[PDB]
């Protein structure tokens, strides 16, 4: 329950700033191994770089 | 040091087995192979038979020899590893006595990050004056 | 001695049986695990859940 | 010059699905990691319809 | 599109608008700190009481 | 039954190595092997690598299995 | 035309300069990059860098 959940996580706008870009990291990283195609695939699924 | 002394212990169980002379089913292929060797292509007698029972058991210990290595030294030690690190956070005491810092390091940090959030200000403001 | 013989023709019956169900189910495994296992090629985790 | 004016509408066609294949799984991960922050959703999603 | 995430950082006041509160799950998130921190408390005073 | 708990207990070892995959240099003769009788004489190349690792496993299995089952059943428990 | 033709040339005789290339790059393949990437057989990645 606590993986699943988000927010704030700082309140103060100095530590939010690093917040953010650290999230967006985290974002980029998952976009650059699914270009490559190397994901956390769900269950009974398939590849993005099979379907095309 | 755990896995150390198991697998010790492990390789004297395993040539221990050597010992006690088995014969599995398949000794036909290496006696068809010596007679081979013998005529078609005494000490002859055993030494060569004895040669044959030799090719067997390089073989079995060609892999089980490794196979002990990589069971306890690379792959059980590690998950114990991972394993046991979970005990020592049981102990509230020590959470922050832990996550003690050189006061050089600590100082630092607060300073890099002010330094970031000042260039981040100056460059937003350079980008708005050629808006 | 005598159920060490047995054994044996145990060892390839299975052989048999594993090697049947490699062709109808490796499949699913293969157009699944396929970009993880950099667009293969011999794929080295689909080959390691059949052993 | 008739076999190859003959390609040019399936390839168009091929170029038309092959988008809608991209588009869906880069949506997929704005949806997983952004699925807390609201703005930020319709921020992003919009930036990927505006790139693609 | 890896490029275009950084363009959005640009303006200086929008990390707050951005990274609005949500506010349910938020706080929920501060009772799973609460409980997994009481969990973890009483989880080392049974270790203590097992001798 | 201090005996059939130490075989009992070693043969499920036994299978616990058996997952993790080498073959040094002895896999070199199989795969070697196999090009002579299937080519000569991909799902399909998946499967031919398959069938010969299980060939040097099953080399080992008609060992070691019984080894063990020998040596804490007859060889130890004798003089225990 | 003559010079297409030189071009042609021009590509076919770099696949024989490329094996010096492959050479030193097998050996960081075979003491690295073959067993620290899962025990190749013919690895995508490692095959990427000399194409």
């Amino acid at each position: 329950e606590l993986r699943r959940c988000g927010a704030d996580i700082p309140s103060q706008e100095a530590d939010k700033m690093f917040f953010l870009i650290e999230k967006i990291k985290m974002f980029n990283q998952d976009i650059e191994k699914l270009v490559e195609g190397e994901e956390v695939v769900r269950e009974n699924e398939t590849r993005l770089y099979n379907k095309i | 040091v755990k896995h150390t002394a198991k697998a010790e212990n492990m390789i004297q169980l395993q040539f221990r087995m050597e010992q006690m002379v088995f014969c599995q089913d398949q000794i036909y292929s290496v006696v068809l192979k010596k007679v081979r060797e013998e005529i078609f292509n005494s000490f002859t007698e055993i030494g060569i038979h004895l040669n044959a029972y030799f090719l067997e058991t390089s073989k079995r210990l060609a892999n089980q020899i490794p196979f002990i290595i990589q069971y306890f030294m690379l792959r059980e030690n590690g998950d114990s590893l991972q394993k046991a690190m979970m005990q020592i956070l049981q102990e509230k005491n020590r959470y922050s006595w832990l996550l003690q810092e050189q006061s050089e390091t600590a100082t630092k940090r607060r300073i890099l990050k002010e330094r970031i959030y000042r260039l981040t200000q100056a460059r937003h403001a350079l980008c708005q004056f050629s808006s | 001695r005598e159920d060490f013989k047995n054994w044996v023709g145990i060892l390839a019956t299975n052989t048999q049986k594993v090697k049947n169900i490699i062709h109808e189910e490796v499949e699913k495994y293969e157009k699944q695990y396929r970009g993880k296992e950099l667009l293969g090629f011999v794929n080295y985790k689909t080959f390691e859940i059949i052993v | 010059h008739q076999y190859i004016q003959q390609l040019v509408e399936p390839a168009l066609s091929m170029l038309q699905k092959a988008m809608e294949i991209i588009q869906q799984a880069f949506i997929n991960v704005a949806k997983k990691h952004f699925g807390e922050f609201f703005n930020l959703n319709q921020t992003v999603q919009s930036t990927i319809e505006d790139i693609k």
